[PDB]
């Protein structure tokens, strides 16, 4: 997961 | 979505729900997603990347609620699942983070159009509003950065533009930010996407028509200072988006 992510899934 | 207030899927009626089916059978969400025609829905490629089998996912249109069923709305299974082949992900952000997802339901159907189930407008090719610019987002994202669960009911707020000079201040977020990205915050910082609201809608108003400006990609923490939400800047995906839903 990139750090900046907004993926629930992060 | 930090802040903003509730609303119901009349208010953003091309909002998609797209929820992914486990192995036990377990349904979870995945990402929000905008109707750009009665058979695809557009969304974000970092939403399906981990898991890429177009039969795990589903799709809800007319839904304003995250885990109970709104009257009138539709389930589709995913006809056709389409990432973009320049993909990519650093230690930061996503770039060409945009994707394509055919539905159609268990008749064969795609979407009947309704009063909680309508299209949104592409924008005209690099065309966006002047920085400055008021928008909506749309989501069933996280109301604080550190909530565990994510809200039962549809959530809006608005952003503005940022100028791609400002965002690009190292201040903000350097060279991580791109021409083919946009970004938008509010000014006191109160108000933002957030965890889950990833592959969501950006809708300005060019001219007079509600339009697909951006999709939710990526940000650092939500509602932070000098953080803004970043964008797909729809406008320069145009001949990409025509190509594979021709
Ligand atoms: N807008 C913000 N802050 N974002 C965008 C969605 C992923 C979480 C970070």
């Amino acid at each position: 997961c990139p750090a900046y992510s907004a993926y629930l899934a992060c | 979505i930090i802040g903003g207030e509730f609303t119901t899927i009349e208010n953003q009626p091309w909002f998609a729900a797209i929820y992914r089916r486990h192995r036990g059978g377990s349904v979870t969400y995945v990402c929000g997603g905008s109707l750009i025609s009665p058979c695809w829905v557009i969304s974000a490629t970092h939403c399906f990347i981990d898991y890429p089998k177009k039969e795990d996912y589903i799709v809800y249109l007319g839904r304003s609620r995250l885990n109970s069923n709104t009257q009138g709305e539709m389930k589709f299974e995913v006809e056709n699942l389409i990432l973009h082949k320049d993909y990519s992900a650093d230690t930061l952000a996503y770039h060409n983070d945009i994707a394509l997802l055919k539905i159609r339901s268990k008749e064969g159907r795609c979407a009947q159009p309704s009063r909680t189930i309508q299209t949104i407008a592409l924008p005209s090719m690099y065309n966006d509003p002047q920085f400055g610019t008021s928008c909506e987002i749309t989501g069933f994202g996280k109301e604080q950065s550190t909530d565990y669960l994510y809200p039962e009911q549809l959530k809006m707020t608005v952003v503005k533009l940022i100028s791609h000079r400002e965002c690009q201040q190292p201040h903000y977020y350097g060279s991580e930010v791109t021409t083919k990205m946009l970004c938008a915050a509010d000014p006191q910082w109160k108000t933002d996407s957030c965890q889950g609201d990833s592959g969501g809608p950006l809708v300005c108003s060019l001219q007079g028509r509600m339009t697909l400006t951006g999709i939710v990609s990526w940000g650092r923490g939500c509602a932070l200072k000098d953080k803004p939400g970043v964008y797909t800047r729809v406008s320069h995906f145009l001949p990409w988006i025509r190509s594979h839903t021709k």
